[PDB]
């Protein structure tokens, strides 16, 4: 009545699992913020980046102090800055001093 | 060590998850709700199909495509992120979700009883408000700082209330001054004062509401101070505005939170030991509802106490992710994509979690944040068990989404739906035909099936003969079916046993192994004897063939399940390879004797000799091949190669007649000599007429005294001679061979006058309708039996129909009575009789109305047969699930207890009439003690098998009561010892030390369903057996006695009321509501007034519940009742089950003992425990002082007893798989893998039969005297 066909997106090879003449491997070590080593077996002919994602949840950096670069991180959209893009310093400071005078006359009496 | 998964298991232990264990399992953190790309059809990054987490999608293929070689292995690629390995790791690589805020489980909250609520002592509905964010709950509150701030802030509170009262009296004075102004500005004008009193009343009402609102806020001040003085942990605070009041005034000196993290804080600051000691003190000292509640909590409290496991498992911080191969993202040819519905739930949880993380880094009001937390918690609950609380999440077509738990729950989970059965390879099936030239161990096989079956074997062989140099050439040669494959196929197929099976497979003989042999044709030939065991007709029934592969499996199918080694049914020990209908007719015609036949011996002398004698059966055969002799005359042969019967041989040779040699005379027929040569050489001469009972006795005695191969060759020669004389016998059915009785009209007129008189008397109104129908029923039953008597009188003996009936081939006499005579009475759709009735026979042909009446009963029988089939299958399932653990373990239990056996009770005149129930009660059971006749010597010692000669010796010695050793009294731990169970009837010798007697017992009990007719308001059929093993209170509750002595038979109005005179001097036993739907008990005659009763004599006539008879006569006489009660039902249909098969079931019912005194031993009253644990309970804790533990015997039904098992993996297969797991998870209940149900699931060897360690570590080596010959 209803017989179909189908396959998952992937092909299957047929090799032999030899365990001696493998590719030469360098073992690299990374580290997260919370002291979590994650041993990464690379190739021996392989560039080692300073940072690498781990199962710990974050991009764990290298265990070396060779590449400590923290530079390119900033919040591009702060409410203060997008306030500054539409409101001027004297207008904002006038509003601030008016509300300060109001709360001085309210709390003081 | 469940990492590399070695093939050596000892225990399977289920525990409880932790966040650390989950993040240790996981291979990453999924954080995007993306599965595939819409165009390139490749998996995404950090999604549900993230290759970096769940491995690659092709074999040693990294994602960019650089490393594609097997020389690379286990090497992570910095460009694409993945590690090079096989694509099989997508089956078992785990991921986890990271959660921003904690969320609790759904199993530990919603499944009643709420385990978290029992642990923390809250109401479950009042815990729902905490975990679904609708009520505030205080975590902890200080006491010393609160203690000094009691005084200081009560001074502050009084000062604030004083300022509040100053405001109140100022407002009251201002409103009173306005009221006096209203007085002055109304009184100054002289007018109608009614409107002038209205402003005064308005001012008074304004003063009233001012002071009332002031009193209300004063009450608010009193309430916040009172609740601050009442500040304790585990306090619900509704009205979060009032909670905000508590925050702004008395927000210090306490800590509160709200939700799953509040529950987490609560459990973290919760030491269980103090509450454990408090609950211990409460249950030791107090009593009542509070003690019952403390016990019900103390179960899980003491479980956490004995556990090293944390109680932190209810909350959760990291949901694990199932690997993507179990939730396949398949696509079809044609761009259609299919998922398995968990991806939607996972995507939903991912969306909610990401949105909450975005809101919590943004900074948002608590309404938004807590609404997001609530929908996240609901999403997690919908993932774990969709449909428990609230409403199930559905999708397209509104079907609810199948959650994780519905892959285990119900009949579509991985506990039933893949554990009923699975389809196999190397199989096949076809229709079956009769193969009456085959030997017993052979079976046919069509070549177009066997070529497909044995395809790899024939590929190997015809490569080894170089007909095809490579495997692909061999495959194409087999597909094109070149003629060399048959000559290869015979050599590859010889001595290679295959299996056969016919669905449905009722009992153990349903699967038998046969040596194949090639048959040109298309249908499986079959030996005609084994159709009795397979229950196979030839109306088109289909059998299925399997094929064993390994050397072990071929050894099992050659030695165990071979068809020639299964002759005796294990249920009763009667043979099942006995010749059936056709050959039985043949042997009956062969061995009957006819007086007056041709060439008979007569001693007529004085003129000529006898002319009947013959020198040898060879001469007799020559004469019968001429025209002179018939087969069934009476002659006097001189046999030489047949051993004479015991009396004649004792007369002539005394004892030394070695019948190979000598010669003797015998006045038999020819046919009995010809049949008697088929039997073996040592067997004594028979000289009877071979009715079917006689053939059963012969084959039973033969199988007792001789090996199975001799029995097999004997029964095959019996089949051959039976068919050859069946076709000579001239059994035909013709309408001249169906004679009507010549007295039927006279009989029917004589009964018709009585029927007409009864109808006339109802016509005059002399009686009622049911009396009319009852009288007519009795008249026509008498008429039917009269015409049956007349028919049997009229029919001659040599008629074909009465020959077929009388031989025991098939049928009974009632079918001949309907075929000629009268049909009798036909029932109704409800089941009552029709008082018409039928007065015609099928030879004379019915008429239209009678055929219409007959149709009711025909259709009713047709439907109810299938109904009874389904119910018998259900009963077999329950019995198998109860007794699937009783297997033979030791060889000698070494006890002295045992049951007794009635065994041919003494006559009042004084003689040993043999009791009719011996083969099902006394045969094949070892003797517990010896038997000694009249204090003389012993006759049969302990340990004898108790067969027929021992039975005859005990009967001749004149004894009745022996004390057999049996199961029920077996003293081993688990399973029974071999020497108790007695002779296994399938072998005829003692059982081995691995036999699965429980499954043999269950199949032998449940197989003779579909032949249990009930009757024509007390159950008497198959459901009577069903309520017996369930042990429920029966409908026809006839009570039993409680003390002996005389009794007061006594009846009131329309229902009886009988009291019992006690002889113990106690209170007089009174039975009250004896309804008139029953009759009085008949014993020894009717129950008399003043008659002497026993302590357990049944009062009324009917059935007694076994719980009552357990309470009175104790644990022994229940089994003696329960065996005899069930066995009576099978005797009503002429079906024999040996009582040791029922003895295993009744042993399993009485395993448990209830608890009434927990005392000082650890227990709960009203709970059930095993006796063997309870034995060691009061052998360990009673050392250094005995401790109170009172136990009573309880009898439980089979469904109740199977459910209270111990191996949790087996217990999950029945019902409440969510519930069965979720409490074994708390107790850390490690399984043992000792039954037979669990080892099937996890695919290891079963621990019964060839699975035990006695029979699996056998070392095989040549002997050294034959080593040197090599
Ligand atoms: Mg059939
Ligand atoms: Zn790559
Ligand atoms: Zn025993």
């Amino acid at each position: 009545d209803r017989v179909l066909r189908g396959s998952r997106l992937g092909a299957v090879s047929y090799e032999t699992d030899r365990n001696h003449d493998l590719a030469p491997r360098q073992i690299a070590r990374y580290r997260t913020d919370n002291g979590e080593e994650f041993e990464v077996p690379f190739a021996d002919d392989a560039e080692i980046p300073g940072t690498w994602l781990c199962r710990n949840g974050m991009e764990g950096t290298l265990i070396e102090g060779d590449l400590p670069e923290p530079k390119k991180v900033k919040p591009p959209r702060t409410h203060w800055d997008m306030l500054l893009e539409r409101r001027s310093i004297e207008e904002l400071e006038e509003l601030l001093k008016e509300r300060l005078e109001l709360i001085r006359s309210r709390r003081r009496g | 060590g469940a990492m590399l998964d070695v093939n050596f298991f000892d225990e399977l232990r289920i525990g409880l998850a932790t966040a650390e264990d989950i993040r240790q399992w996981s291979y990453g953190e999924v954080k995007k709700p993306e599965t595939i790309n819409y165009r390139t059809l490749k998996p995404e990054k950090d999604g549900l199909f993230c290759e970096k987490i769940f491995g690659p999608t092709r074999d040693w293929e990294c994602y960019c495509g650089k490393y594609k070689r097997v020389r690379f292995k286990g090497i992570i690629c910095e460009r694409c992120g993945v590690e090079v390995t096989r694509a099989k790791v997508r089956r078992e690589r785990m991921g986890h979700i990271e959660l921003a805020a904690p969320v609790t489980h759904i199993w530990y909250f919603k499944g009643v009883p709420s385990r978290l609520g029992y642990l923390l002592d809250l109401a479950p509905k009042d815990l729902e408000k905490i975990i679904y964010f609708a009520a505030y709950v205080i975590t902890s509150v200080d006491e010393e700082m609160r203690h000094n701030e009691l005084s200081t802030l009560e001074a502050e509170m009084a000062v604030e209330r004083k300022a509040v009262e100053d405001q109140r009296d100022g407002e009251l004075e201002a409103r009173a001054q306005k009221l006096e102004a209203d007085l002055a500005e109304l009184e100054a004008e002289g007018a109608k004062a009614d409107a002038r009193r209205k402003v005064r009343d308005g001012g008074e009402r304004e003063m009233r509401q001012i002071r009332d609102r002031a009193q209300r806020e004063l009450d608010r001040l009193e309430d916040i101070w009172s609740t601050f003085t009442k500040l304790a942990p585990k306090q619900l605070i509704v009205d979060e505005n009032l909670y905000r009041e508590l925050v702004d005034r008395y927000g210090e000196y306490f800590t509160g939170a709200m939700g799953a993290e509040s529950i987490q804080k609560l459990i973290e600051n919760f030491d269980i030991d103090a509450e454990a000691e408090s609950l211990r003190d409460v249950i030791r000292n107090g009593k009542g509802q509070k003690k019952l509640r403390a016990l019900k909590r103390l179960k899980v409290v003491a479980a956490f106490q004995q556990s090293g496991n944390s109680p932190m498992g209810m909350v959760l911080d990291a949901v694990p992710v199932i690997p993507p191969e179990l939730r396949p993202m398949v696509q079809l040819d044609g761009g259609r994509f299919a998922t398995s519905d968990l991806n939607d739930l996972y995507r939903r949880v991912i969306n909610r979690n990401n949105r909450l993380k975005r809101l919590i880094d943004l900074g948002a009001p608590e309404i938004i944040v807590n609404n997001e937390k609530r929908m996240l918690q609901e999403s997690v609950d919908a993932l774990f068990d969709n449909g428990r609380r609230g409403r199930p999440v559905t999708g397209p077509g509104n079907r609810p989404l199948k959650s994780l738990s519905d892959l285990l729950k119900g009949k579509q989970g991985r506990f039933r739906q893949n554990l009923l059965g699975k389809r196999v390879d190397y199989s096949g099936r076809s229709v079956i035909v009769v193969g009456p030239q085959l030997k017993l161990h052979q079976c046919g096989l069509p070549k177009l099936m066997a070529l497909e079956l044995f395809k790899p074997f024939v590929m190997k062989r015809l490569v080894d003969l170089n007909h095809a140099q490579n495997i692909k050439s061999a495959k194409r040669m087999v597909e094109r079916q070149r003629p060399q494959v048959w000559d290869v196929l015979e050599e590859v197929i010889a001595e290679h046993p295959v299996l056969l099976n016919r669905a449905p497979t009722l009992h153990r003989l349903g699967i038998q192994a046969f040596e194949p042999m090639l048959v040109e044709g298309k249908a499986i030939q079959l030996h005609p004897l084994v159709c009795e065991a397979f229950n196979a007709d030839f109306d088109g029934d289909q059998m299925a063939v399997h094929l064993p592969l390994s050397a072990e499996a071929q050894a099992e199918a050659r030695i165990l399940m071979l068809s020639s080694n299964n002759i005796l049914s294990p249920a009763s020990g009667r043979p099942l390879a006995m010749p059936r209908l056709d050959m039985v007719t043949g042997l009956y015609y062969l061995t009957t004797e006819v007086p007056g036949d041709t060439g008979e011996y007569q001693p007529a002398s004085g003129d000529h000799p006898e002319t009947g004698v013959y020198s040898s059966p060879a001469e007799a055969i020559m004469a019968a091949d001429r025209g002179v002799l018939s087969v069934r005359a009476k002659i006097k042969v001189r046999l030489t190669q047949l051993r004479p019967p015991v009396e004649i041989e004792a007369e002539l040779f005394g004892h030394s007649g070695w019948q190979p040699g000598d010669a003797w005379m015998a006045e038999t027929t020819l046919g009995r000599v010809m049949f008697n040569e088929l039997l073996p050489l040592g067997y004594p001469f028979v000289n009877k007429q071979m009715h079917k009972k006689v053939q059963a006795a012969i084959i039973n005695d033969l199988a007792e005294r001789y090996p199975m191969i001799v029995v097999a060759q004997t029964v095959d020669k019996l089949k051959d001679a039976g068919f050859y004389w069946a076709t000579r016998s001239g059994v035909t059915v013709s309408m001249a061979d169906v004679l009507v009785p010549p007295r039927k009209k006279e009989i029917l007129d004589h009964y018709e006058e009585r029927a007409d008189k009864v109808e006339k008397q109802f016509q005059r109104g002399a009686l009622n309708h049911d009396e009319r129908n009852e009288a007519l029923v009795e008249i026509w039953k008498e008429a039917t039996d009269e015409v049956g008597q007349a028919l049997r009188e009229h029919y001659p003996d040599d008629n074909p129909i009465i020959t077929i009936v009388d031989s025991g081939a098939t049928g009974n006499f009632t079918q001949t009575r309907t075929l000629a005579g009268m049909k009798g009475l036909v029932t109704n759709p409800k089941g009552e009789f029709i008082p018409r009735p039928v007065k015609s026979s099928f030879r004379e042909g019915l008429t239209v109305l009678e055929y219409f009446i007959n149709t009711h009963g025909a259709r009713k029988g047709l439907a109810d047969t299938a109904l009874r089939t389904a119910d018998s299958g259900y009963l077999t399932r329950r019995l198998v699930d109860v007794s699937q653990d009783v297997i033979v373990r030791e060889h000698d239990c070494q006890t002295e207890r045992g049951i007794v056996v009635e065994l041919a009770e003494r006559a009042p005149d004084g003689t040993l009439i043999r009791d009719p129930y011996i083969e099902t009660s006394a045969y094949a059971r070892t003797l517990g003690t010896d038997a000694v006749d009249e204090a003389g010597n012993v006759i049969v010692e302990r340990g004898q098998d108790l067969g027929d000669p021992e039975i005859d010796a005990l009967l001749a010695a004149g004894i009745t009561q022996v004390k057999v050793r049996s199961v029920l009294t077996c003293a081993t731990s688990t399973g029974v010892c071999a020497t108790c169970y007695g002779r296994s009837m399938a072998t005829g010798k003692l059982v081995d030390i691995g036999e699965a007697v429980g499954i043999v017992a269950a199949q032998s009990i449940g197989e003779p369903g579909t032949q249990l007719t009930m009757r024509t308001d007390i159950t008497g059929g198959l459901p009577r057996v069903q309520e017996l093993f369930e042990a429920r209170v029966p409908r026809g509750k006839a009570p039993i006695a409680d003390v002996t002595g005389r009794v007061r038979l006594e009846d009131g109005e329309r229902f009886y009321k009988i009291t019992i005179v006690p002889d113990d001097g106690g209170e007089e036993v009174v039975y009250d509501k004896i309804s008139k739907r029953q009759r009085l008990r008949v014993f020894k005659r009717v129950l008399s007034d003043g008659d002497h009763v026993e302590v357990g004599q049944q009062l009324m006539e009917g059935s007694a519940d076994p719980h009552e008879v357990l309470r009175v006569q104790g644990p022994r006489e229940v089994q003696i009742h329960l065996v005899r009660e069930v066995q009576e039902v099978y005797r009503a249909q002429g079906v024999s089950i040996h009582d040791k098969h029922i003895e295993v079931i009744v042993r399993q019912m009485l395993r448990r003992v209830t608890i009434i005194d927990s005392g000082s031993t650890e227990f709960l009253p009203g709970s059930l425990i095993d006796r063997a644990e309870f034995e060691a309970e009061n052998r360990r804790v009673v050392a250094e002082g005995g401790e109170p533990a009172a136990g009573r015997p309880v009898l439980m039904g089979i469904t109740k007893a199977s459910l209270a098992t111990d191996s949790w993996l087996s217990a999950a297969s029945f019902q409440e798989t969510t519930r069965v797991l979720t409490d074994a998870a708390i107790n850390c209940r490690s399984d043992k893998l000792n039954g037979l149900k669990e080892n099937v699931i996890i695919g290891k060897l079963i621990p019964a039969g060839t699975g035990i360690n006695r029979y699996r570590n056998i070392a095989v080596q040549p002997t050294e005297e034959a080593r040197a010959a090599a």
